[PDB]
């Protein structure tokens, strides 16, 4: 696998219309919003599933695109298949004491499953498989301005098993963000590429993934989230030659013209990128 | 702390060539921990007397000695600070002008057994001990001088 | 008693204010599954300037809802909100976390004395 | 072991009482004197002849027990089960 | 016997009263010697009167009563499994020689417990958790029976405070009082969260008794989180816990923006009391 | 391999934003926080790790440049190796006899090793190999504010084993600081350096790791992690000119007039840096 | 008083490979988070007319209690440095006062603004008081 040889960081700007990005499953399911400042949280977890979920989507598990996690699953069930492909008994707890083997494992693992080699895993388990640190990298989204999360109350006109009036025989709970605008960092390593395997054709299709990661996320608690910009650095060298806050402070977001009350459109935000420095080229067309 | 004392070089053999000298604490046996259980916020109070010896001046008077004494207790001057056994345990030292105060085991009457009363440098440094008994809080050693206790 | 109505630190009132209009919203809609302090408290103790203009119009609605009664406390509640916001020159933006500790107490200290028989 | 160097000439007692630790003694048909040692190494002597024990292996101190006389051997009992255990 | 004379004496009452052959007059020897590579050296060393020490013991007894956590545990705590329970992991070895010399030391002569007892089952507390891969059933205790009998033995001797043998509802002292308002935080996050991998006794035990004023917040607000989805769910009246932290944050003013080692120790025995009051209430 | 001869104390500010700096093992996996007064606290011995990875990826095992620790390797087997390259007999828990070839063997581990050579090291295991104290030490770094971690509740779609668990979705947590500026305080001694070796083009490297430390350590529980300042104390003779606690009280940080609020950007601090003596110089350019 | 905190820490490399059969330990590391000491020391110079112990070897002494720790970096250590040197100069050959009555005179209390816990040398404020007349005061730091 011809690993790619440059490193990269991307911006990723997405907004959500009377919609709930991401649910907190530890309070009620309000998004997540930060405890001090209340700006909107969005959870890198959650952006590497709906990735995951594109590329399920577009490819329907062809050769080497498989997906590691998938849905409702058993793990040690795909460690066992790795362990047959590679005639290898998988009964003790620990890696095979050959380190050709125990490379062998874990190369046939990234090689089978996308997911794995793009963003790594942890498959130590009773069917031990090792680690991958992962090439691909994205931190935590958060809006631009403070958001307000909504419940909306709304009722339902039938009952389950039975009600005690047998009036709200049924009351629900819908939250709802009326507005943000989300920025999301991202860092793609070529030393980690190089040892899973992470290609060409990989970013090509990861850089579709965060374009269109949305355009099949529907549903009825999502309400309308959409990609807006997209901005990429890449590096001239394996290494790279500027520090990753220095990229990321070029793009920049304000609210130009339209502080007339909250912002409610992308068009209340404006956003502009400077000149990047000499040995970093900037592609911002997706 | 460490296992033995420095020996004796012969200086004159030290630059018949560049020897460096030096002890290791760190080396091997050289390093001996050593254990120490000790007493803590001590306070008494010493009542001694004097004597002339055999080398005593023609003008030496136990009166001035006495005098000098207690002038530099009264001034806190001292030849080297005084030191509760070991020199990391310094001593603060005042000269009683008064009455002793009271004690804590006024009512007491303890028996610490026998205990090191002093060493005897004349007969080969040999120890001589007497049997302690804590009265009162007071302890009266037998003097150290007499011929009796010594063997 | 234990709350003070003399305190006058912002946090303080807050909590109160807090306390009453969570106190107005149960006596006007009885039987309801989540109260204000089980909705909004995140975001009333993350960014007060933000949600209080909007908790205040859901305590005014509460408190038509029950004037209309011959049973009226509603003017109670009222004259509560007028002294606490009385000692307010401002919302505070951002709160820290030492206030928003003293905002939780005097939520409970105001919710513990409008249960008062 | 200083045995090595004096073998069994009598120096070697003067040798380990100055540098020995505590020093036990026998008194069980034969006359046997012990010297022992840090590093868990004893000295143990009977007229001119002598043998030097290790209480950490096993092999010493069966060898010791051989070393001694029999009406030794029985007195001892208790005290070669006592080091044996070390493992 | 042996439990009814260390009741007796517990008590306060003479050792001949149960058993009549002691003649308290005979002086006791204890000896205590620590070893090192080749030479052992003498650590503590008592030779009071058999009567005098009995009282003695019976008297550190007396202070490090609790209430047992669980109806397995001695009612007279091991001198060994007490200091086993400041221990890095809990086994004998790791156990600082210092802290055993001054017990079995201030044990049998009365004086203070040193001064480095307390600062330590603190760290204990800060750094133990919840090990439920012990095997054993019940999710390990972070304050168990025997750091608070501790805790509780210190501040009763070194600090001449006032402490209970079980909870006291009318203390409203804000140590204790915060204490008690961490225990019902706790029991509100387990009841909305059941087999919960680590509840808050894990990792804001330390920071709310040592800075109360920085975490609890966070801790009623995640509280208040809590009894939200509890009274959604069955188990609607939640209110009890509300009622509890209304009646126990009436008697504080301010969350202390530090509290020391003393106040620290009286959080700690707060906390285990009313946690030990909460386990079958409903 | 002549070595340094000047004394230097530097200082580092580096960033974390929704990332986790350092776990602490005692408290599940938050970050380390001093509980007596919340600031948060990142051992020294995790920057030591960070710049050991940094040498070990821009050196790619070069001699004598190679990490002695390395992820899975047995410590034993590279003492064995240096007894074997000494051509000695090695006792199990002692050094070799001869004291010169004790002195050989140590040199060899420092001069083949950078990591022993730099931070020193303790080889008195069951094939000693003496010690090492390491000219450069630095210690705990520490937040100029205090940090509130929260803890981030997430689920997964997959189950490890056969289990019915899974109504509701397998649960995890992470554990963030929404930001946090943190100051690390380090030394290099001269008179160390002379006897381990440490030379100039060391010095170099250890700058640049230093100042790209964290540039190719992102993980899925780091986020945002930068070094913004890095100033350097030279003084001009092996023993110092001034006490190192008065050089590290000319670099001030505090928080910018302009800013209110919970700190969540470095631009909210200000960061000032004093004269320095006539003995020292100052490179604030890093 | 101080409270020694216990740092857990880990590595990567097992030292053997009979515990390499998971391969990590699990170390400990105590720190005191801040801590200001006091050092009590006495020259005696009757002693030292029996030993050589010149004026110059004052001035090294009095530099190395300054500088102590400047060469004393470890990775356990962490920062530590003087802060104050206080020396009072007897004008006799003995002394001129009772040393217990002077080290009195150096007193160190806590900073007005300071609550909590004490992290930094700002927290205390240290003060000499003035000396009996037959001694000097110095601070050479």
């Amino acid at each position: 696998m011809t690993a790619i040889a440059n490193r990269y960081e991307f911006v990723l700007l997405f907004d959500v219309e009377n919609g709930n990005p991401n649910g907190d499953p530890d309070a009620g399911n309000m998004p997540r919003i930060d405890p001090e400042t209340g700006h909107g949280l969005v959870t890198d977890v959650c952006l590497k599933r709906k990735i995951r979920n594109h590329v399920a989507l577009t490819k329907e598990g062809a050769e080497r695109f498989n997906i590691y996690i998938q849905e409702k699953a058993i793990l040690n069930e795909t460690h066992e298949r790795a362990y047959t492909a590679c005639d290898l008994k998988p009964e003790p707890k620990k890696l095979p004491k050959k380190v050709e083997d125990a490379k062998r494992v874990t190369d046939w693992m990234c090689t089978n499953f996308y997911d794995i080699r793009t963003f790594g895993a942890v498959m130590t388990t009773e069917v031990n498989c090792g680690q991958v640190r992962g090439p691909v990298q994205m931190a935590f989204a958060r809006s631009v301005e403070p958001v307000v999360p909504q419940e909306v109350s709304i009722t339902r006109m039938a009952v389950t098993t039975k009600a005690e009036a047998e009036d709200n025989r049924t009351m629900g709970r819908k939250h709802i963000v009326p507005y943000g605008l989300y920025v999301a960092h991202g860092f793609i390593s070529a030393p980690l590429a190089e040892k899973t395997g992470f290609s060409d054709e990989d970013l090509t299709l990861f850089w579709d993934a965060l374009v269109n990661m949305f355009e099949h996320d529907r549903s009825a608690a999502r309400g309308l989230m959409s990609s807006r910009k997209l901005i990429v650095f890449k590096h001239q060298n394996r290494l790279g030659n500027a520090p990753a806050h220095k990229l990321f402070d070029l793009v920049k977001v304000s609210r130009a013209e339209g502080s007339s009350g909250p912002a409610r459109s992308f068009a209340d935000y404006a956003v502009t990128v400077g000149q990047a420095p000499e040995g970093v080229e900037v592609k911002e067309m997706l | 702390e460490v296992s033995s004392k420095i020996p004796k070089p012969n200086p004159a053999t030290a630059m018949r060539d560049r020897k460096p000298l030096y002890f290791l604490v760190d080396d091997g046996s050289n390093r001996q921990q050593r254990a120490a259980t000790l007493l803590r916020n001590v306070d008494y109070v010493i009542e001694a007397h004097f004597e002339l010896t055999d080398k005593a001046g023609a003008e030496d008077n136990a009166g001035k000695h006495l005098d000098i004494f207690r002038r530099r207790a009264r001034a806190g001057q001292s030849f080297q600070q005084p030191c509760l056994g070991c020199r990391e345990f310094p001593a603060s030292f005042e000269l009683l002008e008064g009455d002793v105060p009271l004690s804590c085991y006024a009512g007491e009457k303890r028996d610490l057994g026998y205990m090191l009363l002093d060493i005897d440098f004349e007969r080969d440094m040999t120890p001589l001990f007497f049997k302690a008994v804590m009265e009162d809080g007071v302890i009266t050693p037998p003097s150290r001088t007499s011929p009796e206790v010594r063997a | 008693v234990s709350l003070d109505p003399a305190r006058t630190d912002r946090p303080y009132l807050l909590g109160r204010l807090f306390a009453v209009l969570e106190k107005a919203q149960e006596d006007a809609v009885p039987g309801a599954n989540a109260t204000i302090k089980d909705r909004y408290l995140a975001s009333a103790s993350a960014n007060p300037g933000q949600v209080f203009h909007m908790l205040l119009k859901n305590a005014s609605n509460h408190t038509a809802k029950l004037r209309k009664d011959p049973e009226r406390k509603a003017i109670h509640y009222e004259i509560m909100m007028q002294e606490i916001i009385d000692n307010i020159s401002d919302f505070p933006v951002t709160m820290s976390s030492d206030e928003q500790g003293l905002f939780m107490i005097g939520y409970y200290h105001q919710r513990k004395a409008l249960f008062t028989k | 072991m200083i045995a090595q160097q004096h073998k069994d000439t009598v120096a070697a007692c003067e040798a380990a009482e100055a540098i020995a630790i505590a020093k036990d003694q026998v008194w069980d048909g034969e006359g046997y004197t012990k010297y022992t040692f840090d590093d868990n190494s004893v000295l143990i002597q009977s007229g001119t002849t002598q043998y030097a024990m290790d209480a950490d292996d096993a092999d010493s101190i069966k060898g010791y027990a051989d070393w001694l006389d029999d009406e030794a051997r029985s007195a001892e009992a208790s005290e070669i089960e006592r080091l044996l255990e070390s493992v | 016997r042996m439990h009814d004379l260390l009741v007796a004496i517990r008590s306060g009452k003479r050792a001949t009263d149960i058993m009549p052959d002691m003649d308290e007059s005979v002086r006791f020897h204890v000896l205590g010697l620590s070893p090192n590579a080749a030479r052992l050296s003498v650590r503590f060393w008592e030779v009071d009167t058999v009567g005098h020490m009995l009282d003695k013991v019976g008297r550190h007894y007396r202070e490090l009563e609790i209430i047992p956590q669980f109806n397995n545990e001695q009612e007279f705590p091991s001198l060994s499994t007490l200091l086993r329970q400041t221990a890095v992991l809990n086994k004998t070895e790791n156990i600082s020689p210092v802290l055993a010399g001054g017990l079995f030391r201030a044990m049998l002569t009365g004086g203070p417990y040193p001064q480095s007892l307390l600062p330590a089952v603190l760290g204990r507390i800060r750094a133990e958790h919840a090990r439920p891969e012990d095997k054993s059933r019940y999710r390990l205790e972070v304050v168990t029976y025997y750091r608070a009998a501790l805790i509780k033995a210190y501040l009763i001797r070194n600090r001449k405070l006032e402490v209970p043998v079980s909870l006291d509802p009318a203390r409203t002292d804000r140590p204790y009082l915060l204490g008690r308002l961490f225990a019902v935080l706790e029991k509100a996050q387990e009841d909305a969260v059941p087999g919960a991998n680590a509840t808050i006794k894990d990792r804001y035990l330390a920071s709310a008794s040592a800075n109360p004023g920085q975490v609890f917040h966070m801790l009623l607000k995640n509280a208040s989180n809590h009894t939200a989805k509890l009274r959604k769910d069955p188990e609607r009246k939640a209110i009890h816990y509300e009622i509890m932290m209304q009646e126990i944050i009436d008697n504080i003013s301010d969350f202390p923006v530090t509290m020391s080692s003393d106040e620290q120790g009286l959080f700690m025995i707060g906390y285990y009391h009313q946690r030990k009051a909460l386990f079958t209430k409903k």
